């Protein structure tokens, strides 16, 4: 299926150069353009440059001239994109979009986006901790529970209950940032009869050190 | 060489009512072809990759329903959304492809809803945690709207005023209410020399605060 993917979220120091790639797969690669778009968290769409894997012709953003550049491979099917000399100003997501060449020119498909986060600092592992009731309880037909995700860097961190398969209920708080180190939390809200009869897991990923945590949240 | 300026910044409608949002251009975005300006409209929810709606102004892309209809022409366009539903909570760009590409600001769309109040829950901290020389206490404030709450924390009934984090969700997609996180961060032998811990949760929908407590002993 027309599918373009992207490599997971990046720390790299300042000074250094970071390629990443952007795999094409289920469509002709020389056919479509493949557009790079920046975005800093909560800020917005910043296109930064065009590739055309046929001539290898390149367009940029003036802005990103001197500090990004597009390739592609047409043997792997994969366009790449190569920052240099980072700077924490360079700290962003980084989508590659196949720009149609059928006429009508629009992005329809678009990768799932490179967390790149710019800094010097060590990336550590979050500690998972189960947020269970205090041995108190009050409006019984619902119980929530949840999960605390503390001491992490750089975002972004992945919590998921019971493998994706408890889906309703869920909410997880953005993250905030503590003397250099991030944490967020997550809630999960089930009938109270459910609980702890039946199993509940948060499920934590963090790609920047390739962590994955499962906490069972257990009473008391 | 092509400046993009979307209007407004922020949006808010109550579902079933319709919307619209300009985009403007520092030059034209037509070169020819019957119609073929070079304009589309995306749509980029919290945590998602944008997704395409409209290209060439009015047309829209696969699967895309109507209620979602672009029109102008030149420097001057329109996104319209008729019949606002909760799942349209998204930021909407224009972008230009006339001559290499340029997205416009933005426009944030909130959804306007019935006042609810917060579920509230409190959580002591966890035998772990205790364990590497911290504790958190953590209370969520559920559900709840409008997006205006003030949280006050208690030890033995002394207001407390740092160790305090808060953090707001993104508006809920299914019933446009907010969510929000307070966590109070102590270490563990400074968490131990106090019993009862308190959130108060102060939401325009009571006047007097929701309270939720534990006691370390407890």
């Amino acid at each position: 299926q027309v599918q373009l993917q992207q490599s997971g979220p990046e720390l790299v120091k300042p000074g250094t150069s970071v390629k990443m790639p952007c795999k094409a797969s289920g469509y002709i690669f020389t056919d479509y353009v493949i557009s790079w778009v920046k975005q800093r968290t909560g800020q917005g769409l910043e296109w930064i440059g065009e590739i055309f894997p046929r001539s290898g012709s390149t367009y940029y953003n003036e802005k990103f001239k001197g500090k990004a550049t597009l390739t592609a491979d047409k043997s792997s099917n994969t366009a790449y994109m190569q920052l240099s000399s980072v700077t924490s100003e360079d700290s962003a997501v980084y989508f590659c979009a196949r720009d149609y060449y059928g006429t009508s020119f629009a992005m329809d498909y678009w990768g799932q986006g490179t967390s790149v986060t710019v800094s010097s600092a060590k990336t550590t592992p979050p500690s998972v901790y189960p947020l269970a009731p205090g041995s108190a309880a009050q409006t019984n037909s619902m119980v929530t529970l949840g999960c605390l995700v503390k001491g992490y860097f750089p975002e972004p961190v992945t919590v998921t209950w019971n493998s994706g398969s408890l889906s309703s209920g869920v909410h997880t708080f953005p993250a905030v940032l503590q003397s250099d180190l991030y944490t967020l939390s997550s809630s999960v809200t089930v009938p109270s009869s459910t609980w702890p009869s039946e199993t509940v897991t948060c499920n934590v990923a963090h790609p920047a050190s390739s962590t994955k945590v499962d906490k069972k949240i257990v009473p008391r | 060489d092509i400046v993009m300026s979307q209007s407004p910044s922020s949006l808010a409608v109550s579902a079933g009512e319709k919307v619209t949002m300009s985009c403007k251009s520092s030059q034209s975005l037509l070169n020819s072809r019957t119609r073929k300006n070079y304009l589309a409209w995306y749509q980029q929810k919290p945590g998602q990759s944008p997704k395409l709606l409209i290209y060439w102004a009015s047309t829209r892309e696969s699967g895309v329903p109507d209620r979602f209809t672009g029109s102008g022409s030149g420097t001057d366009f329109t996104l319209t959304i008729s019949s606002v539903q909760a799942e349209d909570l998204a930021v909407y760009y224009c972008k230009q492809s006339f001559y290499l590409r340029t997205f416009g600001g933005g426009t944030k769309l909130d959804i306007k809803r019935a006042d609810a109040a917060p579920t509230v829950s409190i959580f002591p901290p966890s035998s772990e945690q205790l364990t590497s020389g911290g504790a958190s206490v953590v209370c969520f404030l559920n559900n709840f709207y409008p997006k205006d709450i003030n949280v006050r924390w208690k030890i033995d009934g002394s207001e407390r005023q740092n160790g305090v984090l808060n953090s707001w969700t993104d508006q809920d997609s299914k019933d446009s209410t907010y969510s929000m996180s307070s966590t109070l961060t102590l270490t563990k032998d400074e968490y131990e020399r106090h019993n009862s811990y308190t959130c108060e949760a102060t939401h325009k929908t009571s006047t007097s605060p929701i309270v939720k407590s534990f006691n370390r002993n407890e």
